[PDB]
């Protein structure tokens, strides 16, 4: 859940 | 604003803090979930999820950039590449982004 | 094969600024009044701490687009050379070509910029 | 309605940078090195030629995004104030929201800023 | 090498005996594409320049590109509705290719 | 029209 | 530097 | 502005 979250920047 | 309080919660990870922080951005991950660039007034740093109990502030626009909060209650989780994520799961917002009108200070990314 | 390889070399001692070269940022320190941050960039063969963002781009390295080990196309720079004879480029616009989380890591073995 | 009607006095009188304000652009004229541009703008209520363009965002204004009659957002900017006591906006960031084709005339009856 | 001042010329009195000498700025497809070129003459640029559609090979097998130094040996200019003048590229040679040039040209200004 | 539509918008 | 260039009117 | 800046190693 966390990981796929965050797995891309913040900002695109 | 806690200045200080987001090196803290990166180094050592003490939920026993209420810190108050200043939004700067809040960014969807596309029913959304939302990510956000918080700052304590010394750094700024986007490693923060809300909890989806919380999408109704952001929803009916309580919680945007600028606007001051207290966080309540909030969890740390460390991902498989050593990077730790803020899970926001109680807040308050004391000023409302209108009423501060402004980033405050000149935060910079948390770098160490 | 990702990097410009020997941009670095070729904008200290040309000091031509019609090339877009790919580059990685390393590192990123800001000096404290909007920051001013200056970048510690390798183009896979050097490194070297003598590139100045222009404050427009501030928002990139604010919202994290900018960190370190992306890597980055050069679109517009200027190079200033200073009393003392150092090159310095500011960068004056860009663009994010992978993230930091997609690249991970430091592309290869750069050392110091040292001719 | 499209122009933020009083923000040209708001900054000439406070000097206040914490606006963004919707402007459109009247006319733009180099002093010539890149060229440094002046601005003529309106914010639909009066017009003024105290701005000058950040060197950054030049190619706005070379590749046409930035012409007559365009109505753009300032995203930032810095006054300075001369000796004189006359107000110069440095517009540092902007959005063009409308192209001069698509606006294509000058918006109302704005009138000199003269106070 | 570039005509300085021939496009106020051509903006102002159309002369279709001038065979200036251009820089290729830019060139944008507006969708058989046609495209619409920015082009310097070393002090000027201006965007109101089209291709004749029987000049495409040059653009799509890269003859024609950004920077590239040209001679316009035949064009005509047409007055659109609004009173804008519009030139029509008929016939060119590239003198100069983008990669020989390198770098745009002096620092040209809009024609205004 | 024809000439009017490659004209009718900004370059970019 | 913007005192030297506001020594002059927009047009002149 | 930018002697002032380069006067300082890049970690200060």
């Amino acid at each position: 859940e966390l990981e796929l979250l965050m797995e891309k920047s913040f900002w695109e | 604003l806690s200045e200080g309080a987001i090196a803290a919660i990166m180094q050592k990870g003490d939920t026993n803090i209420k810190p108050i922080l200043q939004v700067i951005n809040i960014r969807p991950i596309t029913p959304p979930r939302y990510r956000l660039l918080m700052s304590d007034g010394l750094n700024t740093l986007s490693s923060f999820m809300l909890a989806t109990q919380l999408n109704p502030l952001v929803e009916e626009e309580q919680l945007s950039s600028n606007c001051v909060c207290q966080i309540h209650r909030f969890i740390v989780n460390t991902l498989k590449d050593g990077r730790r994520v803020v899970i926001l799961m109680e807040l308050e917002v004391l000023k409302s982004a209108e009423a501060v009108g402004v980033k405050i200070g000149n935060p910079v990314p948390y770098n160490e």
